[PDB]
């Protein structure tokens, strides 16, 4: 059943699994019409599909053309997410197909189950974890490829860069969730923390800066401080 | 007007005949039920005074043979049996009637309740759901599981209701996943009506039979089947107008006949709220919505 704090190590075992987050699939700006009514204008979106063990990210870019002439878009977005994940699984060799898919939002369960009826051995699971994958569009290189897309496109990334050369997949996932949680709580502050020192750059083939082991400990500390400050504010405590 | 004689009543038992019921005392001179209306299926049913566990009973149609009940002290139940000797049977019944040892099927002339509950139920369909081909009558009880329940364990004692599963390849056409999940019209009209039941009369017959097994025996799998058949129609955007009008009548008499005290266990909150207030057919079940709102407003 549900993925929680109790069964967290299961993410880093040798059973292939993917997280699917649909929170950036259907994106809009809300605006006033000439007549003073309100209207939405869709922008490019993305499915965030991640192997938490390998760091392999299957970023499917959802171009605004997919919404043209469609009704009830927030509902369609769940089914289009389910279609695209099902298409990805069928495109993978058998030995690369996941044994489990964990959806970050419970509303994805029925759409994904129905699209994966052909795969009765792949378990579709919810999670009780509050994962910050919505902040994926705060990673500059991922935001850039989504906004530039002129057509439906799949782009492959490693969201852990080369971290697994030095740390385990448990530690790499913990670093990722902390960076994304910071970016979600205070984007400006988080980005300031990550770039402030101009001598540490992002490699052309990476998403995050090339921090030494010591510099990551300082960064990780600065992100925890940012998250607690913001929390005191949010709740007056 | 047909008769189901009883050899004897050696154990204290509540006896049901359709929607009626009578208490019989241990060794009471009871020799059966007369004046049973020809033209309908009927169900005779039993609950022992000493074990109000296992309600059990027999579906039968008096046009298909001469049936009687006899207690079996070994298996410890009232059994239905067929008498093949017509002259022995007529002579048994005539004796019991002359001695006035039979209860009279107590139908009010104005009262269409039983017709309304069994309109589409046919013995030949019952005998395909309840398989025991050496008998012309069908045994059901509280505990019997459905083919569907067994999949999710003695196949001979199963209820072979048509399997309905909204998240099955049968229900969902490849490439029409969202369309077919949110609008069950293809599953209702092509797979179930044209494909399996052949017509709406067979579909309604199974729906009515599942309800009656749920109500008379508290059979849980039957209750699941009744709700699933209602939900498949209410969740379809495109249903023939005659089917919606007839469904409204069927459900009205089912809700009217349900004992008031069993609404907690026999009615599924989610299905009824969805069917009356959210579904495509939310506005198509006027009679059913009015009786449900006036008799069970707590459920909704």
């Amino acid at each position: 059943g549900a993925m929680n704090s109790s069964n967290y190590a299961e993410l880093f075992n040798n059973d292939i699994k993917l997280f699917v987050d649909d929170t950036n699939v259907y994106r809009v700006t809300v605006h006033k019409t000439f007549e003073g009514n309100v209207a939405t204008k869709a922008i490019n979106g993305c499915i965030f599909t991640l192997n938490p063990k390998t760091g392999h990210l299957f970023l499917k870019i959802i171009h605004t053309s997919v919404w043209a002439g469609q009704k009830r878009l927030s509902q369609l977005a769940k089914w289009k997410t389910a279609e695209e994940v099902s298409a990805l699984v069928r495109s993978l060799p058998k030995e690369e197909q996941p044994k489990q898919i964990i959806v970050t939002r419970k509303a994805m369960l029925d759409p994904l189950e129905v699209h994966m009826l052909d795969f009765p051995n792949i378990a579709i699971r919810p999670t009780e974890l509050r994962l910050p994958f919505s902040a994926a569009m705060s990673i500059d290189k991922l935001s850039d490829v989504v906004m530039k897309a002129t057509e439906p496109q799949m782009v492959l990334f490693n969201i852990y860069d080369d971290w697994l050369d030095r740390i385990s997949s448990y530690t790499a996932f913990s670093r990722l969730t902390l960076l994304l949680r910071a970016l979600k709580t205070n984007e400006e502050s988080a980005k300031m923390i990550l770039l402030s020192d101009p001598t540490i750059t992002i490699k052309s083939y990476h998403l995050w800066p090339s921090f030494t082991d010591e510099q990551w400990i300082t960064i990780e500390s600065q992100m925890r401080d940012l998250i607690l400050t913001e929390y005191g504010r949010k709740y007056n405590v | 007007m047909n008769t189901v004689p009883f050899t004897s009543a050696p154990i204290e038992v509540t006896i049901g005949i359709d929607q009626y019921s009578f208490n019989v005392k241990e060794n009471q001179p009871f020799h059966g039920i007369k004046d049973i209306p020809i033209g309908h299926v009927h169900v005779i049913h039993f609950q022992h005074a000493d074990n109000s566990s296992m309600r059990y009973g027999y579906w039968f149609d008096c046009r298909m043979g001469n049936f009687y009940i006899q207690y079996d002290p070994k298996d410890g139940l009232y059994k239905m049996m067929e008498e093949r000797d017509g002259a022995k049977f007529e002579n048994i019944v005539h004796n019991f009637k002359e001695r006035q040892m039979m209860v009279s099927y107590p139908k009010i002339d104005e009262d269409d309740t039983w017709y309304n509950l069994t309109e589409f139920v046919q013995m030949d369909k019952i005998r395909k759901i309840v398989r025991k081909d050496e008998n012309q009558f069908s045994y059901v009880d509280s505990s019997m599981t459905t083919v569907q329940e067994n999949e999710l364990s003695d196949p001979a004692h199963s209820l072979n209701y048509t399997v309905i599963n909204f998240k099955s390849r049968e229900a969902i056409r490849p490439g029409h996943e969202m369309e077919d999940f949110l609008d069950k019209s293809y599953y209702l009209n092509t797979v179930m009506l044209q494909g399996i039941f052949k017509n709406s009369s067979n579909y309604f017959g199974e729906l009515q039979f599942a309800f009656l097994n749920a109500m008379f025996f508290g059979n849980y799998g039957s209750s699941l089947q009744w709700h699933a058949m209602i939900e498949l129609i209410c969740s379809s955007a495109t249903v023939p107008k005659h089917m919606l009008d007839k469904l409204d009548e069927i459900l009205y008499y089912q809700i009217k006949t349900l004992p008031e005290q069993y609404s907690d266990i026999l009615l599924n909150e989610r299905v009824w709220n969805i069917c009356l207030y959210s579904s495509f057919q939310k506005n198509s079940l006027h009679n059913t919505e009015k009786i449900m709102e006036n008799k069970y407003p707590e459920l909704l």
